[PDB]
């Protein structure tokens, strides 16, 4: 029992860090993606002559 | 740092 117990907290731990990946990955990658449409935005701009 | 719209320009 406790032994597979063990196993299966592990697993469901392992889900929970999955979860966190996908937030990690997912949300760091579209907030570079903002970052490049940022510099497309923010960092190409026309002022002075 | 650099950026591609300076090679773009």
């Amino acid at each position: 029992s406790k032994s597979e117990m063990r196993k299966e907290r592990i697993n469901i731990i392992k889900n929970l860090s999955n979860d966190i990946t996908q937030l990690k990955q997912l949300f760091i990658e579209k907030t570079e993606l903002l970052d490049k449409s940022s510099s497309d935005l923010h960092n190409v701009v026309i002022i002075e002559g | 740092i650099f950026t591609k719209e300076d090679l773009i320009n």
